[PDB]
């Protein structure tokens, strides 16, 4: 998804 | 002596481990290491909106976006920090450029972006309805 950590 | 990417990878682990003040604080390591890098700082806005604190989160929002001007993350994230300050015209406004730089810049979120957009406009209009 787009909230996740790098 | 951990480097700032070591410091990372770290914070990443306790991120997934739901150890989200740990996590923060981790990237903050990775900051001191080198306070030049967008993903340190996008990376700990999402573990301080998961920790309840908008604000810390839009502040690492506005250094991201300070660094890197394009970052989908950043307006993501500064999005969600407005939607739960209630600032709503703004934070349809950074949805609507997370999903346009997303365009632009050919990235794949599946359907994150238009169903946050629809969280943040739907809370907009029950917000409108609340006072009348």
């Amino acid at each position: 998804p787009i909230s996740s950590v790098s | 002596s951990p480097s700032a990417q070591e410091l990372k990878e770290q914070g990443n682990r306790l991120f997934v481990g739901r150890k989200y003040p740990e996590a923060a604080a981790c990237y903050g390591r990775a900051i001191t290491r080198n306070p030049l890098v967008a993903v340190y700082y996008t990376n700990r806005a999402l573990c301080y909106l998961k920790m309840q604190q908008p604000e810390q989160a839009l502040a690492d929002c506005r250094r991201a976006l300070e660094l890197d001007g394009q970052s989908v993350k950043a307006h993501f994230f500064l999005g969600q920090c407005q939607l739960e300050m209630e600032s709503y015209d703004e934070a349809i406004a950074n949805l609507q450029r997370a999903y346009s730089l997303a365009k632009e810049q050919r990235l794949n979120f599946g359907d994150d972006i238009p169903s946050a957009l629809r969280i943040a406009k739907k809370k907009r209009w029950n917000s409108i309805e609340e006072r009348r």
